[PDB]
Formats: structure tokens, C-alpha cells, sequence
């Protein structure tokens, strides 16, 4: 969690907001999602939130559903996740990663096991889609035990315990979906910093997260639809993302 | 916090994004205080007598048992309005719904069964029901899609991911996610996230609490054994709840053993699968080895799942229920013993649990046995399926 | 010499070759015998409770008359077992066959619906049961063969004259006139010879007395008119026998006006047909000019006949019950309504009745009426026919 | 009537039987069918049996039911078959014609007025196949008022009762479906002769029926059988009748 709270620093020195993109690992393929997360960072990704293909995901919108298929059904498994999870933090030392997760892939083999072999592969923090505060306390604490940060959702419908738990049990940052009164209520908790994560599919949209005073933005699905749209041109496909993620990141400083 | 506990043992609990939360916690709500509410179960009542036709039958074989030791019943839950007993708890969620103050029903459905008893339940009471499909099921399945859309829900087809039934209900939890002050989703099992499990089996009970009263006053004594098949829980949970506490009473579950344990196509996670997390639940799923759920199959697709309610679960660990498996062949030949021999054309569903009594009285025909087999559906349905394998293997 | 009047009016008798009286004489003797022995009763009482599952509901439609002054109340023989009423007198007449110490049933079918209740009585009593049907009608009826067949029925195809249901009931009744001393002849509707109408009225008045119990005890009143379709008119009678001396309770039956009566394509005999002899009995029958039984039509397989039994052609005549006529696509309406707005698919049979019950609304939509439809079965089987209809109009 | 009293006398005073063969009329065409018909007499039929075809017989074997449709098929009507009488009649002055009818077509227009018709075209009697005695009474009401006898059948499962009835109320002859004893019975009640109608197909059954003392033998569908067989071959069909009817005719005498 570490690489959080010195991105964070860093980014408060510069007057900056973050902005995240979310992508899913080995979508369309493994070689291909290893240069597209290159590309995120070197156009100016702060931190990444990166996807595990599960069989049967039952958070996720429609172009997150096809892209898990495109992997998943290209045969990507969560340890050839954790392959690649290993190579890009080798290659991005201070880039935080975080991993979107269904709590089957993390319970499978044990909890704790789970966590300790994101700590061995440098992953910052986990989400667990399918894990409300409410039944969090074995993942957060096995997150805790490993230097990881446990990520939640602050939802459109939170009233002030949710506001509470959020703020006391996530680290790294709040990932939050009146707008400016939550973050003064997260802010007041000692919550994580919230990174606006509603729908961030365009420049405006991450200058008004900054304004309203959220450490940055999360796009959750806007980079999956670019790989979607380029999936027959590869070398496009960079170029679009890499053009979109400049343009995100630009609006944020 | 919730009012009432969402765990049977380690199983169970509220596996959702937290934006379902609310809903989850309104729902539970809106159910403790139905139960507590007289009026509300006046209204239930009424529907499930002068609608659906309860009580149902309680039927004494006596061809089938011919020569043994074993008096077998059906509880004829394939009598119940919608052929099946899945219609008593859908009006019960139809009325939650209305308490709720909606009039907006969500449901998806695969094969097409759940979908057919929500959109029936939806009509008599007036209610606006979606049913999500994945288009591939659609395609598939023209005589349920017809029948739904007769009865004036919409059908909409859902083309992403892979087009069937994850995604049909992953769009339909979407929808609810933001729907939810004027949408329900009728969940259609004992299965998935608290208070699902909970609602599913109280309003499901009345099947065990008649089998008790009609064994009783045919018998004079309670069974020796009741037995259901397990697709996700809610017959079988509805026909056990009332004999929990007869502790002379086994309770006995059928899973769909398919082509055979041994093959892995099968659909019986609770005796051989694993624990996972996945629909909401704590609960024993077919799995890879690294964690991906694994196709189930039966021959019946009403079984064809790789879950099970979480309550099965907890009652097999302590010992209370035993659970065990029917093969596609068995349920095959109950299906032709049944219609033979008493002239009742059950579920291949049922089938498996008629099978497992067969069994249990044919290995030990001199053992005198008291046995109450739940009938939960009956078999029009199946006759092409049935007429088709018959076919194949020349008979 | 009988022992009970033949006739109704003018209408009924025996009109069979003298070799089949004894044979008529017996079955009126052990009829005359059984309804006089408390013992049968219990049997009969105990195979309608707890294998068919008498009582049936009693459904108060509300959707389908809001705004009206109609209240419509729907007899819920849908819900029986086999899903329409002939289950309730062929049980019966099961018992009537081991009275006269008989192991064999005698049926004859055409579309197959009598000759599934046939097969499924003659399964749980044991019975060996073959079902006549004509080779032409077997290649059409898959569906309801193979039923037959599973519930151990031997059904025979009848290859001569033109192999049809004339040529299958002829085959039946001259196996019973060499084989009646081990086998019964069990007859489909309250129509043919003395004393099957009788019979079949009296192993179906369970309809009628359920309702008015049911009646009177929702609304304290009797029901203003009591509805129902007639093909052979069994249901009918069965609604309509105890409410005969209850003169302030109309009596309505519906024959299929097919494409129109004005088409000749038609099945209402009572109304629009002149009176003759087939089938054993004087009655209404639509006939050529020289005397040749006319071909009816109907949408619906089970109203499909050119003849009607001889009771309902002594009411009308007597002016006792009033008989009309609802067309294809009326019956097609009321169907799609009763989908719709109460979630129950009724047979399109019932769907007759129920079309003109919703015509009495309609028409007068501010009369205070208490109607009761006898929804005779349930609509499953018709759903291909419905939408081969819809579709071919582009609906 | 007379005709059958002449018949019986005439062939008491030859100590011979009687031979009578039943066909369909109209099978399996008019024409055909008259050619049939005169060539049932030339060969020794004592007089004939005729069915009128009808739309839902009930209560005829597959032989007949054949023969019903071929001829229902081929347009043949009650009209014509009445035409075909009135011919055959004219041709053959002492030959009694005895009709097998459906209770339908003789109740259609009004019973009086069927026996009506059937004296006008010089028909002896009237089987109604399915009316039982016990619903007779208009029935044979009308045939003796057109002097035209009422055909009763006498069954294997008749009892006392029935054999007064059938004695009391039939004219013409009884059509008998221990056997001499219900010969034996009827003579005693004053009965019609009887004619021996069960499964009549082959000479040595003529001489048992004319042994046992009955009037002579009625031969129910053999003639059918012949025609049904022979269809393809008119000339064929005309003389297997020809050889059959007189080989049948030779038993009686
Ligand atoms: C749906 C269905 C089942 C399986 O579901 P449960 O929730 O396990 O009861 C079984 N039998 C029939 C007839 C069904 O329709
Ligand atoms: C057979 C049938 C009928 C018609 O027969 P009736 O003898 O007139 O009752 C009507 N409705 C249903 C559902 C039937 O199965
Ligand atoms: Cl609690
Ligand atoms: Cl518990
Ligand atoms: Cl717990
Ligand atoms: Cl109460
Ligand atoms: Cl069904
Ligand atoms: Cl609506
Ligand atoms: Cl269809
Ligand atoms: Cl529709
Ligand atoms: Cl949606
Ligand atoms: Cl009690
Ligand atoms: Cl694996
Ligand atoms: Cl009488
Ligand atoms: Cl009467
Ligand atoms: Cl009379
Ligand atoms: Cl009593
Ligand atoms: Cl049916
Ligand atoms: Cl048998
Ligand atoms: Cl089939
Ligand atoms: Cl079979
Ligand atoms: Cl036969
Ligand atoms: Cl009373
Ligand atoms: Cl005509
Ligand atoms: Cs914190
Ligand atoms: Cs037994
Ligand atoms: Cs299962
Ligand atoms: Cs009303
Ligand atoms: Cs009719
Ligand atoms: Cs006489």
C-alpha cells in the first residue's frame, strides 16, 4: 500500500490529481494486454487497477463482460495472471497495481495464501467485487498481514456507517462511485483518498473529480472499449490507447 | 447488520457488491415484518388456496410398492397451478414486492422454468415483470419464451459475454442495482445471498407442514424418511423445514449424479464439490482446481446447476440431512416406473428423488419403511427428451 | 326393461346392435348397485381426493373484470390431475369395471386426450388397458401415443375403412360385443347409449356441487349463470347437474362456432344441427340433407364433434339451460386474456366458455352479475396450435 | 313380406335351404354393382341382403367397412341406391330384397315415409342394425304398414325374453346370430324361419345350418371379400361370385 501513499504525496506536491485505468490481464491476449499496460504507463497512467478473468463474474457491465470472455476464453488463467503481475511490477517499480478480483479466485486456495502471493509478486492493493464491508474482515485482514491494500466501493447509496466503515477498514484509496459532501465525510473519517470512479470516460470528467476535491479518477471501463473497437488492428489499438490515456491524464494536472 | 442471521454454520452470508447491499437490507426488512403480519399471511394464504390449489394431494403408491415392506407417498406438488412448486414461492415474493411498495418484477431465467413462474405470479397480481435471457437461450427455448411472453412479461434477450445464463443474470442484478425502489428480483431458490435463502425455504414450508399433517392422519405416526431432489435447494428445503426438529425423521436429498460421479458430468456439488464464494454465496460448487466454476450437467435441466443452497450445506455438515446422487439412467427408469405402474408423469427433477426411494426399498425390500417422496413437478414437459434417449438406444 | 329412464325427453335411448344390450344392461345394473353402496363411494371419493386432488380451486378472476359490475369466478378443473376433468369420470368408471369383476378397459381415441385419461386410470387400478385409434389419427399424435404407451396402454391402429375415430370406435364396440364379460367399455364423454350420459353425469357432479359449496361460501349467494364448453358435454353436466332445481342459476353451455356458423364450419350440433341416431343415442347431430353425419371443425381438437348427448338437448328443449356458440377467434382472445391478466393458460376448450363469459361482461358492462366459468383444462398442450395462429396473422 | 312366405314355402315343398348373400349397394360402382346383383341371382341366390352406404357405421367388420367407403367414396347416395332397388326389382318379380340400413337414414326424412319408399321400389324388409328390439316399436310400426317385413337379429347371448320378442315382433325371417335349441325355441314362439347369419363362407356350413333345422343361411361378407378382392378385374369378380354363390346354393339342396 506503500506505493499509495507515496503516489499520493507526490501527486499533492505537483497540485495533481491520479487517474487509474482499469484493464483486464490477457485481454486480447497475453503478449498483447503486456504492451497495452506499458503503453497505460508511459502515456501517464499514475496506478493501474488490472482484472483476473473469472468464469462467472456477476459485477461486472457489458464491455467488462466481453473482455473477460476474450481472455478467458483465450485460455488466460489467474496463475499466467500472476506470471504477468510479477514481469510488470519488474518493469514499473513505483507504479502502484491494484488487482480487481471475485472472491472465488481469492478464496480458492486459501485467503491468506492468496494475499501472500500478491505481496510476492508486488501487487499494492486488491477490490473484491463481490465482498461487502459487511463480510470483508478475512480479506482485509489477510490484505493487512501482507502490505496490501484492501480497496472499497463507496456506492451512490452509502449512508454515514457505510461512510464510516469505508473511511476505518480501506487503505491505498477509496473507490468512490451530494458528490462533494462525500468527500468531505470521507475526508473527515481519515478515509483513504477517493479517486472518482462514476462512468470516467472523458477529459471533463477528470478535471471536475479534481475540483470537487477526490485525489483523482478511475476510467472502469473506457480503456476496455478501445481495445474492443481495435481488437483487428493491434499497432491502433496502441495508438488510440495511448492517445485517450495522454488526453485523461492531462486533464488531471 | 442485518435483523436475522445470514449464516447456516460457515455457509451462506451476502457475497454482492455493496451497491446491493441496501437492497438486500430492505428486502429482509419487508420479509420480517410480512412474517410478523397477519394480514400479509391471510393474502398469501388466499393465492396459494384459491389460486394455486393447495393443499396438494399427499398420493399412496401401491402398484409401485408391491411385495415390500416400503409404503411409498408423493407429495403432488406437480398438481400446484404451474406444474411445479415453484409457484408458491413467487406469489410470496410477488406480495414482498408489492409490501415494498414496487410493482416492477426482475428475474432471470435459462431453461425457461423460473422465468415461466415468475412471469404468472407477475400477471395474476399485476405486476410489470422483466425476465433477462441470454440470447443463446432464447434460441433454445420458444415454447418457455412463448408462454412468458403470453403472459405479458418481456423477454429481453442479452447478447454480451457469452450469452447465456451468467450473463442473463448478471444484466438482471445490474438492472435491480439500479432499479431497486420500484424493482424486486424474484431469486428462484433457496440459494444465493441472504435473505434469499431464508425467504425461499419459509415460503416454501407449507409443502413439509401438509406432509406432516396428511402423514399423520393417514399414518398415524411421522415418515421414517422424506426425500427431494437438489437443483439449488427450495423443494427439498420447503419438504425438510417443518421435519428439522423430528429428529426420528431423515431427511433425504437427491442430487443429479448426470453420466455418473465418476465422469465429472454431474451437477452434485454438495456431496462432490468444494466450498466457494460465487452468487452471493458460501456454499459447495463444482470447481477447477484454480477456482473457475465448472459446468454441472443432468439430464434434467431443473438440476443442471453446479451450486446448492447453503442450507443443504450446513444441515449435511452436522449430519442432519444425508444427501446423495441419482444417475440420468435411474431418474430414466423411475420416470417410465411412475407412469407405468400409478399413471402419473413426474419431472425427470422428481424423477431422481422417485429413483432414490426405488432404491431404498428394493435393496432392502423386508425393511418396513415409511417414505414420503416430494413429486415436485410433473413431466409433459420431459416426454420429448425422454421419447428421444428411448429412441437412441432402441426401445 | 332398464332400470332407470333411457331417455331425456325425447333424446337418448340405445340404439346399438342388439348384441351389445346385455352389456349396457350390466353396466346399468353395477351403475345402479354402486350408487347405492357406501363402500364404492368411499373408493371413488378416496381416488378423487388423493390421487386427482379434489377439491379444485375456486379462482376469483379480478384483473379480467375490473371496471365492470361481472364477478368471475373460474372452477379450477385445470388443476386436476391429467389437467382437465375427464380424469374425474374415468376413475369412476375404472370402478365400475372391477365392480363387474372386469381387468380389462376397452377406449377409443382420436386426438388422444380421453385415451391419456383412459390409459392413466387403467394404470393406477391396474387395468389392462388397449386404446383403439386410427392409423391416420396415430402418425398425427405422437405425442399423446407415446404418453399412452408410457402408462402401458396398448394402443391399437384401426387400418380399415377410412382409419380414422369412426373406424376406431367401430373396432372398440365390436371387441366389447365378443370380449364384455372381462372388459369394459370406457366412454369419453356423457353422450352414446343409455346409461353412459347418466353415468358420466353422475362421475362429474362433483363439478357442480364443489361450486356451489365454493360459492356460497365467498359470496353467500348462489351464482347468477354457470358457463362451460360442451364437445361431447360431460363437463357440462358435470358443472351444471346440481344446480338443475336450483331455477334462479342460468345454465349456459358453449358449442365451437368454428370459422363462423355460417360457414358450415362448425361443431354446435344443438343449436344449429336437426336431431337423428348415431352413436347409440338420439340427439342433435349436423347431418346432409340425405341423412350422412356432417363433418364438424373446431380450433379446439376437444370440441370437435358433430354430435352432442342428450341431456343438454332435453335442457335447451325444456328451455332449462340456453346454448351459444363462440368462434375460433373469440375462443383465441379469451385465451390470450387469461394469460395475461391471471397467469393461468386454459385449454382452448375452457377458452369457449370463458369468451362468453367475457361477452356477458363486455356487452353489459354495468350489470351486476356472478358468473362461474368451469375452466375444463389446462392450455399446454395448445400453445403451438395458438402460435401457429398468431404467427400466421403476424402477431 | 309375401315374398319371403312364398320363398320359404317353395323351398319347404324342395326340402331345400335358403342361400342369401349380403352386398353393399354402389360397391364398387353402380354399374359394377347391378352386374354384381344379377349375377347373385342368375347363380341361385334365393334373395338378396343390400347395404346402404352411410357416412359412420358402428357396427360392421373391416370387410364391410371397406366395402362401405369404396362405394361412400365413389359418390353412391341413398337416392341412388333407391333408383338401384326400384331396377332390381323390376328385374326379378319374386326375389325378396331385404334391406341392412342405419337407423340414421331411416329416421332422416321420417321413418313412415323410408317404409314408404322402400314399398314403392318394391322392397320385402327392413334390418336395422343399430336399433335393438327394445327400440323398435316406430320402427316396425311402419314396416308392417308398408307391408314390408321387420328384420330382427337373434344373438348369441339371447336369453327367454329376448327370443319371445324377436319371435313375437319380427316378419320375414329371424337372422340368427345351444344352437339347435334356439331353432328349437323360435318354432316353438311362432318365430320368423330362421336364417343362419354367423360367419357363413363355405358350403359345409349351408348343410350344418339347414341340418340343425334352421330355413337356410345368410352369408354376411364372403360376397364382400370376393369383390374386395377382385377389384381390379371386373370379369374376374363376376365369376368367382358366380362360382362361389352357386357352389354355396348346391349346400342348401
Ligand atoms: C425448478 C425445479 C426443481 C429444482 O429446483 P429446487 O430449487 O431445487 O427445488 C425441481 N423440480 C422441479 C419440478 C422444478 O421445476
Ligand atoms: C375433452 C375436453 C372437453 C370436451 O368434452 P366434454 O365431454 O364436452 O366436457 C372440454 N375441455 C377439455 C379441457 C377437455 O379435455
Ligand atoms: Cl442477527
Ligand atoms: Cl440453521
Ligand atoms: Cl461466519
Ligand atoms: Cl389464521
Ligand atoms: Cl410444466
Ligand atoms: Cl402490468
Ligand atoms: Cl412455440
Ligand atoms: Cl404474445
Ligand atoms: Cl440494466
Ligand atoms: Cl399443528
Ligand atoms: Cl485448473
Ligand atoms: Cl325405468
Ligand atoms: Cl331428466
Ligand atoms: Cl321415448
Ligand atoms: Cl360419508
Ligand atoms: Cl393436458
Ligand atoms: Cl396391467
Ligand atoms: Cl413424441
Ligand atoms: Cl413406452
Ligand atoms: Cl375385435
Ligand atoms: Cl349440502
Ligand atoms: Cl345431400
Ligand atoms: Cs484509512
Ligand atoms: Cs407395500
Ligand atoms: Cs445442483
Ligand atoms: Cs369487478
Ligand atoms: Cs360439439
Ligand atoms: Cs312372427
Amino acid at each position: 500500500m506503500e506505493r499509495y501513499e507515496n503516489l499520493f504525496a507526490q501527486l499533492n506536491d505537483r497540485r495533481e490529481g491520479a487517474f487509474v485505468p482499469f484493464v483486464t490481464l490477457g485481454d486480447p491476449g497475453i503478449e498483447q494486454s503486456l504492451k497495452i499496460i506499458d503503453t497505460l504507463i508511459d502515456a501517464g497512467a499514475d496506478a493501474l487497477e488490472l482484472g483476473v478473468p473469472f468464469s462467472d463474474p456477476l459485477a461486472d457491465g457489458p464491455t467488462i463482460q466481453n473482455a473477460n470472455l476474450r481472455a478467458f476464453a483465450a485460455g488466460v488463467t489467474p496463475a499466467q495472471c500472476f506470471e504477468m503481475l510479477a514481469l510488470i511490477r519488474e518493469k514499473h517499480p513505483t507504479i502502484p497495481i491494484g488487482l480487481l478480483m471475485y472472491a472465488n479466485l481469492v478464496f480458492n486456495n486459501g485467503i491468506d495464501a492468496f494475499y501472500a502471493r500478491c505481496e510476492q509478486v508486488g501487487v499494492d492493493s486488491v477490490l473484491v467485487a463481490d465482498v461487502p464491508v459487511e463480510e470483508s474482515a478475512p480479506f482485509r485482514q489477510a490484505a493487512l498481514r501482507h502490505n496490501i491494500a484492501p480497496i472499497f466501493i463507496c456506492p451512490p447509496n452509502a449512508d454515514d456507517d457505510l461512510l464510516r466503515q469505508v473511511a476505518s477498514y480501506g487503505r491505498g484509496y477509496t473507490y468512490l462511485l451530494p458528490l462533494h459532501h462525500l468527500i468531505e465525510k470521507l475526508k473527515e473519517y481519515h478515509a483513504a483518498p477517493a479517486l472518482q470512479g462514476f462512468g470516467i470516460s472523458s477529459p471533463e470528467q477528470v478535471s471536475a473529480a479534481v475540483r470537487a476535491g477526490a485525489a483523482g479518477a478511475i476510467s472502469g471501463s473506457a480503456i476496455v472499449k478501445i481495445i474492443e473497437k481495435n481488437l483487428a488492428s493491434p499497432k491502433q489499438m496502441l495508438a488510440e490507447l495511448r492517445s485517450f490515456v495522454s488526453a485523461m491524464k492531462a486533464a488531471s494536472r | 447488520t442485518t435483523l436475522l442471521n445470514p449464516y447456516f454454520g460457515e455457509f451462506g452470508g451476502m457475497y454482492v457488491p455493496q451497491i446491493l447491499m441496501p437492497a438486500l437490507n430492505q428486502l429482509e426488512e419487508a420479509f420480517v415484518s410480512a412474517q410478523k403480519d397477519p394480514e400479509f399471511q391471510a393474502q398469501f394464504a388466499d393465492l396459494l388456496k384459491n389460486y394455486a390449489g393447495r393443499p396438494t394431494a399427499l398420493t399412496k403408491c401401491q402398484n409401485i410398492t408391491a411385495g415390500t415392506r416400503t409404503t411409498l407417498y408423493l407429495k403432488r406438488e406437480d398438481l400446484l397451478h404451474g406444474g411445479a412448486h415453484k409457484t408458491n414461492q413467487v406469489l410470496g415474493q410477488a406480495l414482498l414486492a408489492k409490501r415494498m411498495g414496487k410493482s416492477e418484477i426482475i428475474a432471470e431465467t435459462g431453461a425457461g422454468q423460473h422465468g415461466v413462474a415468475s412471469a404468472l405470479a407477475s400477471a395474476l397480481l399485476g405486476l410489470k415483470c422483466r425476465i433477462y435471457m441470454g440470447a443463446k437461450d432464447v434460441e433454445r427455448q420458444s415454447p418457455n419464451v412463448f408462454r412468458m411472453r403470453l403472459m405479458g412479461a418481456e423477454v429481453i434477450p442479452v447478447h454480451s459475454g457469452s450469452a447465456t445464463l451468467t450473463d442473463a443474470c448478471n444484466e438482471a442484478l445490474r438492472d435491480w442495482s439500479g432499479s431497486y425502489e420500484t424493482a424486486h428480483y424474484m431469486l428462484g431458490t433457496a440459494a444465493g445471498p441472504h435473505p434469499y435463502p431464508t425467504i425461499v425455504r419459509e415460503f416454501q414450508r407449507m409443502i413439509g407442514e401438509e406432509t406432516k399433517a396428511q402423514i399423520l392422519d393417514k399414518e398415524g405416526r411421522l415418515p421414517d424418511a422424506v426425500i427431494a431432489c437438489v437443483g439449488g435447494g427450495s423443494n427439498a428445503i420447503g419438504m425438510f423445514a417443518d421435519f428439522i426438529n423430528d429428529t426420528s425423521v431423515g431427511l433425504i436429498g437427491v442430487e443429479p449424479g448426470g453420466h455418473g460421479i465418476e465422469t465429472g458430468e454431474h451437477g452434485a456439488p454438495l456431496k462432490h464439490g468444494r466450498v466457494g464464494i460465487y452468487f452471493g454465496m458460501k456454499a459447495p460448487m463444482m470447481q477447477t482446481a484454480d477456482g473457475q466454476i465448472e459446468e454441472s450437467y443432468s439430464i434434467s435441466a431443473g438440476l443442471d446447476f453446479p451450486s446448492v443452497g447453503p442450507q443443504h450445506a450446513y444441515l449435511n455438515s452436522i449430519g442432519r440431512a444425508d444427501y446423495v446422487s441419482i444417475t440420468d439412467d435411474e431418474a430414466l427408469e423411475a420416470f417410465k416406473t411412475l407412469c407405468r405402474h400409478e399413471g402419473i408423469i413426474p419431472a425427470l427433477e422428481s424423477s431422481h428423488a422417485l429413483a432414490h426411494a426405488l432404491k431404498m426399498m428394493r435393496e432392502q425390500p423386508e425393511k418396513e419403511q415409511l417414505l414420503v417422496v416430494n413429486l415436485s413437478g410433473r413431466g409433459d414437459k420431459d416426454i420429448f427428451t425422454v421419447h428421444d434417449i428411448l429412441k437412441a438406444r432402441g426401445e
